[PDB]
């Protein structure tokens, strides 16, 4: 099962 | 790892609504684009308009490949919706926030084992108030729904003087609450 953290997604928007 | 894109635990999809009479509701639906990464997500999201500036009587949607984002599809039927009415001084202070939010929570399956009913998400721009609403498959799933609500609340920030309802979309065809947070 995938999960990512919101700080992870937003870490990769760039 | 240093060259591999980050994979999402579903592909999703995201359509587009615009509003034109001549035409039946789902034929104003269009795809526009379906991602299954990270950072295929943040390709698609980056160069799209922002909901509040979209033209009232438009929607996006995102929901997993497979699942139409409309009440007929099998996964919709009997399923039902959080939603999240904003005034329109909210458009500008927290639509688009919430907006990527919740599709944030979608694609980084933030519901525990309960992301497995979820569907999609809906955003409606609209002149007399913006929603935003969560689609689960099944509005009998007591415990599913319940903390997807309660997980999703939590998400967006919202104080606990604010209460968002779930409707079956049953109901919203033919709209009282199934559940609140
Ligand atoms: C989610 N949805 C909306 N609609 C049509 O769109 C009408 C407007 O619904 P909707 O965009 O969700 O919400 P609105 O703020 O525009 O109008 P409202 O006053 O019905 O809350 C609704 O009454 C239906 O005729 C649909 C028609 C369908 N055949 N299947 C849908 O899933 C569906």
């Amino acid at each position: 099962r995938i999960i990512y953290d919101r700080k992870f997604l937003m870490e990769c928007r760039n | 790892e240093h060259y591999i894109k980050h994979p999402l635990q579903n592909r999703w999809a995201l359509w587009f609504f615009k509003n034109d009479k001549s035409k039946t509701w789902q034929a104003n639906l269009r795809l526009i684009s379906k991602f299954d990464t990270v950072e295929d997500f943040w390709a698609l999201y980056n160069h799209i308009q922002l909901s509040s500036n979209l033209m009232p009587g438009c929607d996006y949607s995102l929901f997993k490949d497979g699942i139409e984002p409309m009440w007929e599809d099998e996964k919709n039927k009997r399923g039902g919706r959080w939603l999240i009415t904003l005034n329109k001084q909210q458009r500008r202070s927290d639509l688009d926030r919430f907006w990527l939010e919740t599709l944030l929570c979608l694609i980084g399956e933030s519901f525990d084992d309960y992301s497995d009913d979820v569907c999609g998400a809906v955003v409606n721009v609209r002149a007399k108030g913006d929603k935003i609403a969560i689609w689960t498959t099944e509005c009998e799933n007591r415990e599913a729904v319940t903390h997807i609500g309660r997980v999703y609340k939590e998400r967006l920030g919202l104080p606990p003087k604010i209460v968002i309802g779930y409707q079956s979309h049953a109901d919203t065809a033919t709209t009282k609450n199934r559940f609140v947070v």
